[PDB]
């Protein structure tokens, strides 16, 4: 019931950041570190528990509907805590056939191949438990080996193999400039397939998210476990309409349908404010209902960096305004009629508004305040300067000549890399059509 | 009630045609009588619930079973209705109603 979601969490951080995302889902739901229900009413139809994140055993120790694949570490460190009965020892696959990705997509990509079966085995289990299957989440990295190469072979192969439904991914970018010249390769033979097979792509850019890291939390001895908590506050927030359905205004399954302009134009940036406490002081930072909505408007907490917080002169394809806390909604509309005049995004000849908001509450399962928070998450045209980055670090790259041995073996790459030349070409003509998008020929008769 | 009774005849005793002691008599009476009756209402046979439930039904606020019940319906009802879609139409009702995840905990 509301459309099953299956994660897939490929790398160190996937793994990482998805068992943060449990603890935060089992404590908002009243349910134990095994599932277990709270015994007294805690749930009497309050809210519903989300079948899409997880699978009910007949014991009601509620289980997440999750593939981890990675190694051995991020997998032992659940599995030593008491998150075990809140995993699943099979749904977890740890490779013992890898033999070191080498921070090579090529070498993540060809284990994935290898070891198709038993792979495809976990997530069709976990398929033929499902009513009617939503859709993918895919957790990873980009500029991994293994975050990199794995996860864009799974992709291809889910594309393929279910074509009726939907693929997300939410993926750690690197930077708009680059101190590892080898990050462009892996990021560009990653790219064809993240750009084709998925329907969405959140961004999360690394250089961004360790700004609110290193500012925020202001703690020295920070590291990714530590930056990881903040990409699960943000990923938690984007699911609050399936999860609470009991918002009937708010329904996922529409709501992405509605917002999703076509896939060309699909790779979205979040922003968030305040911010929740995870490694340092309580949030006692209070405001009011117009301060929130100020903020909102603010992409100067950068969470992302996909060329949207460095500038806006093309124009926004679509804006999702998500609001969670209760507060007097005749202010609420008030307020953001003045929005929806005022045009803060930028604007094209024929799309000058496209901007949404949803209200959602706070559930009480969590001690009461009347502190308000939200999330934006768009889409925006100024993307194509990543991909125009991208192609200079290839350039670069391809100009040294560094490592060609392991591609020439691969058929697709005999006349040195191949596959990246073709995509060259392809990310020009999606980055000049974008431009057209912004202009009058948009619509031209 | 009994006790009500009682205290109207204490009125009638030693009648004077005193309204106002009356008034509060049959004032206190009723304060308590609403009070006591919206446990029974609220409490017994759910009408907080029930009003909630009203908004979710009938101006349709219960988005999730409406999807399911147009999924199951649609092929029905494009052809043309007769005796037996009603029952169809029922069952789907029923279906929707499991789809839309409400259950008795309490």
């Amino acid at each position: 019931m509301g459309g099953e979601i299956i994660t897939l969490q490929a790398g160190q951080c996937g793994n990482h950041v998805g068992k943060f995302l449990w603890s935060q889902l089992a404590k908002e739901h009243a349910i134990g570190t095994d599932g277990l229900s709270q015994l007294p009413d805690s749930s009497t139809e309050r809210d519903d528990d989300t079948k899409p994140f997880f699978r009910e055993n007949c014991r009601n120790k509620f289980t997440p509907r999750a593939i981890m694949m990675d190694s051995e570490p991020s997998v032992i460190a659940d599995v030593e805590n008491t998150f075990r009965g809140f995993f699943d020892p099979r749904n977890t696959w740890v490779a013992s056939d890898g033999a070191s990705a080498g921070n090579s997509w090529a070498n993540g990509y060809d284990i994935g191949t290898r070891n198709q079966d038993d792979i495809l085995n976990k997530i069709d289990k976990e398929i033929d438990s499902t009513d009617n299957f939503e859709g993918f989440q895919l957790l990873h990295s980009v500029a991994g080996g293994t975050g990199s190469g794995l996860g864009s072979n799974l992709l291809e192969a889910l594309c393929d193999r279910y074509p009726k439904k939907i693929l997300t991914t939410y993926s750690v970018f690197p930077a708009r400039s680059s101190e590892v010249v080898v990050q462009s390769y892996n990021t560009i033979l990653a790219l064809r397939r993240l750009i084709e097979d998925s329907d969405a792509t959140v961004v999360f850019d690394n250089a961004s998210l360790l700004n609110i890291s290193g500012k925020v939390f202001r703690n020295p001895n920070i590291d990714l476990q530590h930056t990881n908590q903040l990409i699960s506050t943000i990923i938690s927030s984007v699911t609050n309409s399936i999860r609470f359905p009991s918002y009937m205004y708010s329904s996922m399954s529409s709501i992405y349908s509605t917002l999703i302009p076509s896939p060309e134009l699909h790779f979205l940036s979040p922003s968030f404010t305040p911010f929740t406490s995870d490694y340092i002081h309580d949030d006692i930072a209070h405001k009011c209902h117009s301060s929130y909505d100020v903020m909102l408007d603010l992409l100067d907490p950068s969470n992302s960096l996909v060329s949207t917080a460095m500038n806006n002169p093309t124009y926004f394809n679509v804006y999702n305004t998500i609001i969670g806390n209760v507060e007097p909604r005749q202010i609420s509309r008030a307020m953001t009629k003045l929005q929806q005049r005022i045009k803060f995004p930028s604007w094209s000849s024929s799309a000058m508004h496209v901007n949404i908001g949803r209200r959602s509450p706070y559930l009480p399962l969590q001690p009461n305040e009347n502190e308000v928070s939200g999330m934006m998450l768009s889409n925006m045209s100024t993307v194509v300067n990543v991909f125009e980055n991208a192609c200079n670090t290839f350039d670069k790259v391809f100009a040294k000549g560094a490592f060609l041995n392991n591609y020439n073996v691969g058929d697709l790459f005999q006349s040195m890399q191949n596959v990246q030349d073709e995509f060259a070409e392809s990310r020009e003509v999606v980055q000049s059509l974008m431009e057209d998008y912004v202009a009058a020929e948009q619509d031209s008769y | 009630e009994f006790s009500k009774k009682y205290h109207v005849l204490y009125q009638s005793n030693s009648y004077r045609g005193i309204s106002t002691n009356f008034f509060e008599i049959i004032n206190d009476q009723y304060s308590e009588i609403v009070n006591h009756t919206n446990q029974i209402l609220n409490q017994k046979f759910h009408y907080r619930d029930v009003v909630f439930a009203l908004k979710n039904i009938l101006l349709m606020g219960k988005s999730d079973f409406m999807d399911a019940l147009i999924e199951k319906a649609n092929d029905i009802l494009a052809t043309p209705s007769d005796s037996l879609p009603n029952y169809k139409l029922t069952r789907v009702l029923q279906e929707a109603v499991q789809l839309s995840s409400l259950r008795h905990l309490m």
